[PDB]
């Protein structure tokens, strides 16, 4: 029986929104995108 | 070029606090989008996905269908591709290969739906989770990690794939013709057996296949404890091998900011002997108060530069040996 | 250095049998060959790769005479050979017996003439002790 | 001799871009035939597993007698053993017993049948998956990742057996006479009670036992944490040891290329000190060119046999220290 | 039912072949044989 099955989609999808909403903050408030500026 | 230079900074390679905005109230508008896709399929709540969901598509691509666009011809502020014909190889970048296939796949499966259908929104709709990550920084990490373990990973792979092939055969024919306590044969093909196999080298046991004589409980107590250490192996090798690589890149990020602050230095020093030769006089002599006065910024940087290390205490190596050099330097 | 910027250019030139200002790295191959070495193509190519610093492979020396602007000698160099030494050092000191040169001598890399080896390490055992040591030898190679 | 060096190059030990294609699409030849060699035992798809198969298993092993005989042959280029009195120590080599057992049984097996007959086929052609793996570079590393690790191996193998012998022993005293929900008993003999020992200390967790006595799932709670830490505890231990062997292989094969880079600039540095002496006058004029030209070729060789590292970046304990050392020396 | 059984044989030694191929491939890509000549 389906009774509160909706709990289940709406609590992985969400910790999976998490573990994405810190992948684009942590490219957001990244420094710098220089690509090859490094060693010279 | 302005009116396009920032644009290329706004929706790819992003930055500044309202690209987080932009781009994770886009991904938070496909996330519900998915959550009420899937909620369809439970036979109890399909009535809450309605027309306007379709509709809410409809308009999804057509945001992602001037989205592309627009990534697209602000794509020109890059060296490695100009004009129209250079700019081919920027959709080359396979995270533009599945959003071109992503928008157009999905406006092709809408229209032939408007004039088995609505289940291709759903595939066409998990696929749009992945473009929204920009840059591939993630899977550039588990590219090159399993590429530095190559060895380590093909070497327990081939011995747990070798155990796996060879002692899931013995329990076959251990167990070819032996039926369950419910009246049905588990181990009827080989395919069964390695269903087996897969199964519980992976530590899984589901339960639906057990070997039943007492043979085969042999066998697979010893291909269990023997093959469950090899298939344990990579997670302990990409384990260290993740947490070498960031701290890799946390050596390469500290010595990019190291060398900016050692120009900014030698570069000031300089300027403060140069006093001599740059009414001309008056205007000399406000000089000497700057080229003195960021002189000590810059001096602040640099010790800044270097003494920050990052575990910062990696110095429990040479704790005395940096100082017990330069003491006898100044003999 | 006046009396020689003259009379190597007839010699720069004389690989490729006329009087082009060309160094002949195609014809290089013939000339090594004739003087008694005959490499590959691929060292042949490898030569010009860093002997000629501007690429083409043929030149009116600008890296010709830089090649022959480089002594060898000061102490950009001289510390690059005594690193060659470091690797074949055991237990520190320079230790190395003129068997163990001697073996290291006729084995490995671009190796020696039994004529050649055999009176390399003589003026670097000159107490004929077991140490030939690198310090008497780049000394001996400070004129070089 | 050049008739047949080549060949012990081609078929053992072997190299260049041909040989994968010869020893890769055996393997491939190997594999189609035994996957249709055990999509037999399906008994809805045994009908593709016709005669043809078994003269393509009789023509395979015409290949690999002659295989054989072709490596025996080819072995008498190695310093270890010559002629045919030496060649009997080649064949002491573990793959070559292996593959003598595979290729001579399996003779004997296709002539008896050809005058349970068909199953002994499966397991001489499973075993030919060992033998095109050559070299043994996989069991090299795990033989030796264990010797080095034979003490806390065996440690942890005690203590996880003992706690397995111990408290598989107090399940089966509390659950020695107790029904399960179906009217049969479970923990009925020891070997049922260690079975389930076995099972739930390396985390399988079938289910077909569960202690139903409240007194034995205490003790299965007890000797579960307990006892799963010290079965979990090798792939973290081999996990370490595979991945300090490799980088201890790529060690000394980078010492191996620095050796012929260190030795060609000292000889050729020996050569250009050697002007003086090797019409015999212009054919030196020459040799001071190439002895020159060639000296930098070695300079750029051994600056490139020691800066490429390998990982790389492992000189972060030691930044500073190669240089401090040779500005005081210059002193 | 073995209806479509013959993926999982088709799929467990494809993921082995895979595993095999990428082992020849570095035997075949190595560099040299040589088996006493390296502390010398
Ligand atoms: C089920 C689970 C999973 C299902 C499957 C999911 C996988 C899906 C997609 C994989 C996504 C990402 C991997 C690659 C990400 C990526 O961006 O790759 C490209 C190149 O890619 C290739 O050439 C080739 C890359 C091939 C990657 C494999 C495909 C990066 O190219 P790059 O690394 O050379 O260049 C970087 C940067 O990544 C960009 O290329 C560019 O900066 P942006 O303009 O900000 O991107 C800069 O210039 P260059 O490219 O000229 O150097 C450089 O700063
Ligand atoms: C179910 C799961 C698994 C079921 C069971 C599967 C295991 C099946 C077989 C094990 C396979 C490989 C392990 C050994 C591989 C192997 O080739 O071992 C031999 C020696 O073996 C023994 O003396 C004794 C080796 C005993 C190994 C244990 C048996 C290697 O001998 P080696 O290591 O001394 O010599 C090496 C090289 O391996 C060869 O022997 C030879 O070069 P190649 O001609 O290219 O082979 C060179 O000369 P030397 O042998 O004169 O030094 C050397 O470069
Ligand atoms: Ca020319
Ligand atoms: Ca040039």
């Amino acid at each position: 029986r389906d009774d509160n099955s909706y709990m289940y989609i709406l609590f992985v999808m969400f910790l999976f929104a998490v573990t994405v909403g810190s992948l684009i903050l942590g490219y957001t408030r990244s420094r710098k995108v220089d690509k090859r500026s490094d060693p010279y | 070029t302005h009116v396009q230079g920032r644009v290329y900074n706004f929706l790819e390679r992003p930055t500044g606090w309202k690209c987080f905005v932009y781009h994770f109230a886009v991904f938070l508008i496909v996330l519900v989008c998915l959550i009420f896709s899937v909620l369809s399929t439970i036979e109890q709540y399909a009535a809450l996905a309605t027309g306007t969901l379709f509709w809410m598509e409809i308009v999804l691509v057509v945001f992602f269908g001037t989205e592309y666009v627009v990534r697209l011809w602000s794509a020109g502020c890059r060296s490695k591709y100009v004009g129209l014909w250079g700019r081919l190889r920027f959709a080359r970048k396979p995270i533009s290969i599945i959003d071109l296939i992503v928008v157009v796949a999905s406006m092709v499966v809408l229209c032939v739906g408007s004039k088995s259908a609505i289940r291709g929104i759903r595939f066409l709709q998990i696929l749009r989770m992945l473009h929204v990550d920009r840059q591939g920084g993630t899977w550039r990490l588990l590219g090159s990690v399993v590429f530095i373990h190559r060895q380590e990973l093909i070497t327990t792979l081939y011995i747990g794939f070798l155990g796996l092939i060879f002692s899931s055969y013995f329990v076959y024919l251990a167990e070819k013709d032996a039926v369950n306590e419910s009246g049905r044969v588990e181990f009827g093909s080989y395919a069964d057996a390695l269903w087996w196999g897969v199964v519980t080298v992976t530590t899984i046991g589901y339960g639906d296949k057990v070997p039943q004589t007492w043979v085969g409980k042999t066998i697979a107590s010893c291909f269990s404890v023997f093959a469950i250490s090899f298939f344990a192996l990579p997670a302990g090798i990409l384990g260290s091998g993740f947490a070498l690589k960031v701290q890799q890149k946390q050596r390469q990020k500290h010595f990019n900011r190291q060398i900016p602050a050692a120009a900014s230095l030698i570069q000031t020093a300089w300027r403060c002997y140069a006093a001599e030769n740059p009414l001309r006089e008056h205007h000399r002599a406000t000089i000497k108060v700057i080229r003195r006065m960021q002189y000590f910024v810059a001096k602040k940087k640099f010790q800044q530069a270097r003494k920050p290390y990052d575990i910062e205490q990696y110095s429990q190596g040479h704790l005395n040996l940096m100082v017990r050099i330069k003491e006898l330097q100044r003999r | 250095t006046e009396e020689q910027i003259a009379e190597f250019k007839e010699a720069f030139s004389l690989f490729d049998k006329d009087g082009d200002g060309t160094i002949t790295t195609k014809e290089l191959g013939t000339v090594m060959r004739s003087l008694g070495q005959n490499p590959t193509e691929a060292e042949l190519q490898d030569m010009i790769n860093e002997v000629d610093a501007d690429g083409n492979g043929t030149i009116d020396f600008p890296e010709f005479l830089t090649m022959m602007a480089r002594k060898m000698k000061d102490t950009d160099s001289e510390e690059e050979i005594r690193e060659a030494f470091r690797v074949f050092d055991k237990d520190g000191n320079g230790y190395i017996s003129a068997a163990e040169l001697r073996h290291v001598m006729t084995n490995l890399g671009e190796k020696l003439t039994d004529e050649e080896v055999d009176e390399m390490i003589r003026e670097a055992d000159i107490d004929g002790d077991g140490q030939v040591n690198y310090e008497e030898f780049v000394q001996m190679m400070t004129a070089k």
